[PDB]
């Protein structure tokens, strides 16, 4: 009873001294001091409409970058740490047939579904990651409902690097003029660039990245539940 | 221009003896490479009566103003010869390639504390001096060395520390200005700056609460290499208290009320070089060891310049330098014989060797030298040094005091005894039939130091006038043979020569013939009785039972002891610290970040 | 000069070329690394030479989006000289770990160690705070999965509590940036100290304070320790290397960087009388925890932590006089410390194991690598004219106009210890070795020893090298010539 009630009093001394430290604003308005330029100057410098797309991959540039850094880290970290040559199945232990056909038939509606969040991040909320964690769901779906399911890592794991390499290839390729610059709808580099501002033409630069970006973390969780799923 | 390339030159010559180990080169080049400092100092001597010579060398973005005084020439010069007498002797005695790497890297170390000017040429000097020592003495008996090592380290930082705190509080750096500053305060935070410096420098002295490395930093080691050890890396300790009068000595003792005619920090300064001198005689009897009782007597001699170079702001310093010169000048030569000894010879203990002066009489001739020049005799050294000392206690009445540096004038005179006797008198065992005599380098040392004693003793003189002019204006009118101190003289022309005289006359009535025939020593007196050659007849095992029993309470305490408690107390809670703070328990560590992120609470 | 942002895009896209090139064979695994690292040294020297040529640091853009609204890459004069001394430290380790790690997969440690040279070039030279915590945390996973990389239980457990403190700390920093976020309503450092002097003295005190709290907790000062000296004994001998040179300065430089972002305000003097307190209790407990030691790793493990302690003891202190000196000493013990774990992990993979049984004796049985870690053990006591004896000087000389005699005691205390455990171990190499087994080892016997030939031309020489850190300290001592250096 000693460790518990000592840790309730440093607890609540903790939260006491947040909470005397939320004292800035009571949700009130005047928060935006640079972010009034996030919202104002979104519809005609990116041409995505959405707000966060256009910030985290255009302004804060180097934030998905390091975002897909620490995925693809993850990846080979827990397949560093998890390594035996050997890789079988547990005891597979089947229990139901309505679950093997029923993830059966499912997989490629979540397949479909998946790809329709990281394509549009445009007027959708989102972006490429939950897409391609629903991507890595359906792999899911099919890795535990049946009595093997492995996807053939010589060649699973090449196109996961294929697509961050896809999109550090935008900013080396961007890096044909200046930092970034979006390579794509302020020169008629490879195709058009700004018809519109609707869901047509694609917007500006910010769909394709979504889908090499949601392919690369599409294939990210999936690996790490494929090689967590290996015993002896 | 000519000022640098004598402090870069030990430190050269430490380098090029680590790669020209192909021929029988290291020693001849090696030893030269050590031997320029001499022949740079004298060069640049006459221009110390010009205005001074001084350099800058911004490196590190400090400022190293090397400058070179009236006085620290005088310690550079001992440095050199004395650095030379044991170098030229450490041409053999070596057995390996790793020693000139260190014991020339001291060299410079030493005519770098002396060349100091600034404090950023000081502290560098000194910690490479301190390193030198250690990886010189660190060759076998660790336990030994490291001692040593622990003690300087705290010294040289508690240097640091005091020199952060006179750094802080007066903002500025330079050495030659912040005694000006000081002079400025002079019309509760420095009680602090004069006992740190205190122990930052007895450290490298034979201080009775801080000298347990001397018997064994001085003791096993290079032998030859030890004549340095003494000679100029224990008047480091001695010119760090006097470059602290130089600092400061008014502003000391307005802060520090005088207890006699004395001021109070020169007398804690003497009391504890007086205690020194009682601990550093007494300690040298009961010793049975060739180097061990010596290290007893090289922090002997020191408690002499730290009663000097304590009481009395004249004539102080001024005798006490001048037997800071001596007795590195004979301890050199000490160390040298000491090394002969034990080179050419087997076995360190006492029980080895005894009645060794009839196979070796240039040793032999050599160090009655050095035993005339110590403890007092009127030819030598010695006598000029010791007289000098009991000279500045008599002014600024101190009887307490000369008390004790008297009663270590006897026991220096003791131990002495105690080292002629069962070293060189007496018979010798049957395992000292294989041995030769001296060699020659070694003897080119002991040579040099031989006519610089007498050149020093029968006439101070050079030195006396030398250390008087452009020095802290003349309290001797000394000339080239007398020295005139205000109420007594001390003669040398007239005072050895009387001796030479009465010798002769002791001679007229002694060389008259009559049957002076020799007699073997195996057939001796014992009582009247037959004495064969395997009867150990000369002692030789402790020599000072009544001395050690007379005392035995006082022995029961030491501090050899009290260190080493103290020390496996750290080492003990460095074993506590080890299993608390850094456990296996991660819930430990969470508790570690809620407790520090209570304190972000508490602000 | 925009075109020299390949300091995080050319290891990024060699990290994401190395898992194309794994399955095509397994010759060229290895090999591509040491190539591409010598590109990085190659990116690093541009920059390198061209901040030192002229005044102006290089302010990579994220786009075409001036700041404070977009990223800003400030690599300062600070950031070049640490761009380019990691640089040189990950090509000596690529050269390395060429045949000293094959026991393990390397199929895949190669994009680990990369990636941690991603995270090095990104948390040295980040400009917003998001970029700041994003790089931190992708050097934080990559210690995470590279601690744990040798699966023997006592390695496992090693990662542990490092991924659960390192965890708890980067969610205080992300509540930290909520809360200067929540006052200003600006990220990028730029337009951020020029605001914060008057957002709120009560909302800025309990921010920074958990910032640097959960910025401190990656890097090592009391608390948030012990993982690192049970990390450095067990992981990979390379990447004990790299974590013990690079990951402690990055975050003692984010750290002190930060904390002079903001030196204006009400109750920042408490948190650098805290930090200054801290650091003092770190110099002391793992330079002191080396005493009793038995693993030898262990030994330099601890003695790693010190070192950084009271490179935090000069970096939160004042302004100047041991800030530029307390880079002086994060470019300088980076290769001692290099030099320490090299003859470490060359022991541990020759010999096999570092228990002071099967290290002993190593003066007449291994050639001049002995040597090599006599002259760096050496060289952290600081005794010749060396380059740690002229960095310490400048750090205790630092701290005297300001936090004195106290914050000096500590330090200066654990020189004297550390003066024990490397006299202790030095010569139970060299004077008890009784074994003459010649045990031939040339492949290293020139590379660490023109690393250890560095060392001592530093020695003679600072003025060439302390010139730069007064130049190079002008990154973090102010904030107005950093500021119109953006804007």
């Amino acid at each position: 009873m000693l460790k518990r009630v000592l840790a309730i009093l440093t607890i609540l001394v903790i939260g006491y001294w947040l909470a005397q430290g939320l004292a800035d604003v009571p949700f009130g308005q005047d928060k935006m001091v640079v972010g009034k330029y996030y919202l104002e100057h979104v519809k005609e410098e990116t041409g995505a409409v959405n707000a966060v797309t256009a910030v985290v991959v255009n302004y804060r540039g180097l934030d998905t970058l390091g975002e897909v850094t620490v995925l693809f880290i993850a990846s080979t970290g827990v397949a560093a740490l998890l390594w035996k040559k050997k890789r079988e199945r547990t005891a597979k232990t089947e229990g139901s047939v309505v679950l093997t056909t029923g993830a059966r038939l499912l997989f490629p509606f979540i397949a479909l579904f998946g790809m329709y969040i990281f394509i549009h991040g445009h007027l959708t909320p989102g972006g490429g990651f939950p897409g391609g964690a629903t991507i890595a769901t359906a792999f899911l779906l099919m890795y535990l409902a049946f009595t093997i399911y492995e996807i053939p890592h010589r060649g699973f794991e090449v196109t996961e690097g294929l697509a961050g390499m896809g999109y550090v290839i935008t900013g080396l390729i961007g890096l044909a003029i200046g930092g970034y610059f979006l390579f794509d709808w302020i020169w008629q580099t490879w195709g058009w660039g700004h018809e519109n501002i609707g869901r047509l033409f694609s917007g500006g630069f910010i769909p394709i990245i979504y889908t090499l970006i949601g392919i690369k973390v599409g294939t990210e969780l999936s690996g790490i539940v494929d090689n967590m799923l290996k015993e002896e | 221009n000519e000022l640098p390339i004598i402090l870069l030159s030990p430190l050269i010559g430490g380098a090029l003896a680590w790669l020209i180990r192909v021929k029988g080169i290291r020693e001849a080049i090696g030893v030269v490479s050590s031997a320029i400092p001499l022949y740079f100092l004298i060069k640049l001597y006459p221009a110390l009566e010009g205005e001074p010579i001084r350099y800058s060398l911004n490196v590190g973005g400090f400022e190293l103003t090397l400058a070179l005084s009236h006085i620290s020439w005088i310690f550079a010069m001992i440095a050199a010869v004395v650095g030379l007498s044991a170098v030229l002797g450490l041409v053999s005695t070596a057995k390996d390639s790793n020693e000139w790497l260190f014991a020339l890297m001291s060299l410079a170390g030493a005519l770098g504390v002396f060349l100091a000017n600034d404090f950023v040429v000081f502290f560098l000097s000194w910690e490479i001096m301190t390193f030198a020592s250690f990886m010189m003495v660190f060759k076998y008996n660790r336990h030994a060395s490291l001692k040593y090592f622990v003690l300087s380290i705290a010294g040289a930082y508690a240097m640091l520390l005091a020199i952060g705190i006179i750094y802080a509080k007066t903002g500025s750096l330079s050495f030659p200005e912040i005694s000006a500053i000081f002079r400025q305060d002079a019309m509760t935070e420095t009680l602090l700056i004069y006992a740190l410096f205190l122990v930052a420098f007895g450290v490298k002295a034979g201080m009775f609460p801080l000298h347990v490395w001397a018997p064994d930093a001085y003791s096993e080691t290079n032998q030859s290499y030890t004549a340095m050890f003494s000679g100029v890396l224990s008047k480091t300790g001695v010119y760090g208290f006097f470059l602290l009068y130089l600092l400061m000595y008014g502003k000391l003792a307005i802060t520090l009320g005088n207890v006699r005619s004395a001021p109070t920090f020169g007398y804690i300064i003497a009391f504890l070089g007086g205690l020194t001198i009682m601990v550093g005689g007494i300690l040298a009897a009961l010793q049975e060891d060739i180097r061990k009782l010596f290290a007893y007597s090289s922090i002997s001699q020191i408690g002499y310049i730290l009663i000097g170079l304590g009481i009395g702001t004249p004539l102080g310093i001024a005798a006490a330098t001048y037997h800071a010169i001596s007795h590195a000048l004979f301890k050199g030569l000490f160390f040298l014989i000491v090394a002969t000894i034990i080179y050419r010879t087997g076995k360190t203990e006492f029980k080895d060797y005894g009645g060794l002066a009839e196979k070796m009489p240039i040793t032999f001739a050599m160090a009655f030298v050095a035993i005339l020049s110590l403890a007092g005799i009127p030819p030598m050294a010695g006598f000029a040094s010791k007289w000098l000392i009991f000279e500045a206690v008599i002014s600024r009445n101190l009887p307490i005091l000369g008390a004790m540096v008297f009663f270590g004038s006897a026991i220096g005179f003791v131990y002495l005894i105690r080292f002629t006797y069962a070293v060189w008198f007496g018979q010798r065992p049957s395992d000292l039939e294989d041995v030769k005599d001296a060699p020659l380098p070694l003897a080119i040392g002991m040579g040099i130091l031989a006519i610089l004693n007498v050149i020093f003793g029968v006439a101070p003189g050079l030195v006396a006038r030398e250390l008087n002019k452009l020095f802290s204006n003349p309290p001797i009118g000394g000339t080239i043979w007398e020295l005139d101190l205000g109420f007594g003289r001390y003669n040398g022309l007239l005072l050895s020569i009387w001796l030479v005289i009465g010798l002769i006359i002791a001679a007229i009535l002694y060389f008259m013939g009559a049957g002076v025939r020799k007699v073997p020593v195996t057939d001796t007196y014992q009582s009247g009785n037959p004495v064969t050659m395997e009867y150990n007849l000369t002692i030789r095992r402790n020599f000072f039972l009544p001395l050690k029993e007379a005392m035995a309470f006082w022995l029961k305490m030491s501090f050899d002891r009290l260190y080493h408690d103290i020390w496996k107390a750290i080492e003990e809670l460095a074993d506590l610290a080890r299993s608390y703070v850094y456990n296996g328990n991660i819930q430990a560590y969470a508790w570690y970040l809620a407790i520090i992120l209570l304190i972000l609470v508490a602000m | 000069s925009q075109v020299a942002a390949l300091l995080i895009a050319l290891p990024l896209i060699s990290a994401f070329f190395v898992p194309v090139l794994k399955q095509i064979g397994k010759s060229l695994i290895k090999p591509f690394l040491v190539i591409i690292t010598l590109l990085q040294t190659l990116i690093a020297s541009w920059a390198f030479v061209q901040v030192y040529s002229t005044g102006k640091p290089i302010i990579i853009y994220a786009g075409g989006w001036k700041p404070p609204i977009g990223i800003n890459l400030y690599i300062g004069h600070f950031a070049a000289l640490f761009i380019l001394v990691i640089a040189v430290v990950s090509f000596l380790m690529a050269l390395f770990n060429f045949k000293a790690v094959t026991v393990e997969p390397i199929d895949k440690y190669a994009m680990l160690f990369l990636l941690l040279l991603l995270g090095a070039t990104g948390m040295i030279a980040t400009g917003d705070i998001f970029n700041l915590f994003v790089f931190m945390e992708i050097t934080a996973i990559s210690a995470y999965a590279l601690t744990a990389y040798n699966k023997t239980g006592e390695a496992a457990e090693a990662s542990m509590k490092y991924i659960v403190l390192g965890g708890i700390g980067s969610s205080f920093f992300l509540v930290g940036v909520a809360l200067i976020y929540g006052a200003t309503g600006t990220l990028n450092m730029a337009h951020l100290a020029m605001l914060a002097n008057d957002i709120n003295p009560t909302v800025v005190q309990v921010g920074l304070a958990l910032i640097i709290f959960g910025l401190a907790v990656e890097a090592e000062l009391f608390p948030l320790n012990a993982w690192a000296p049970d990390a450095y004994q067990a992981a990979p001998h390379p990447i004990t290397v790299m974590f013990s040179a690079f990951v402690v300065k990055a975050g003692l430089y984010a750290m002190a960087r930060i904390l002079y972002l903001f030196k204006d305000v009400s109750g920042w003097s408490s948190l650098t009388k805290l930090l200054i307190a801290m650091a003092t209790l770190t110099v002391v407990f793992a330079e002191l925890s080396a005493l009793r030691q038995k693993n030898v790793k262990r030994m330099i493990a601890y003695s790693s932590i010190g070192q950084v302690g009271l490179i935090a003891l000069a970096l939160s202190l004042g302004t100047q006089e041991g800030v530029s000196a307390g880079v002086f000493h994060m470019l300088n013990h980076a290769i001692v410390k290099t030099m320490m774990f090299m003859a470490i992990g060359y022991v541990g993979i020759t010999l096999g194991g570092t228990m002071i049984e099967n290290f002993e004796g190593l003066g007449k049985r291994m050639p001049l690598t002995s040597l090599s870690l006599t002259i760096g053990g050496i060289a952290t006591v600081g005794v010749p004219l060396f380059n740690v004896f002229w960095s310490k000087l400048r750090i205790i000389l630092a701290a005297a106009h300001e936090g004195n005699l106290w914050p000096v005691a500590l330090v200066l205390f654990a020189s004297v210890v550390e003066a024990v455990y490397y006299f202790r171990l030095i010569h139970t190499m060299w004077f008890k070795g009784k074994s003459g087994e010649r045990i031939p080892e040339g492949a290293i016997a020139i590379v660490l020893l023109l690393l250890a030939m560095l060392i001592i031309v530093i020695g003679v020489y600072p003025t060439p090298f302390w010139n730069l850190v007064t130049k190079a300290g002008s990154d973090i001592v102010e904030v107005s010539k950093y500021v119109a250096n953006v804007l």
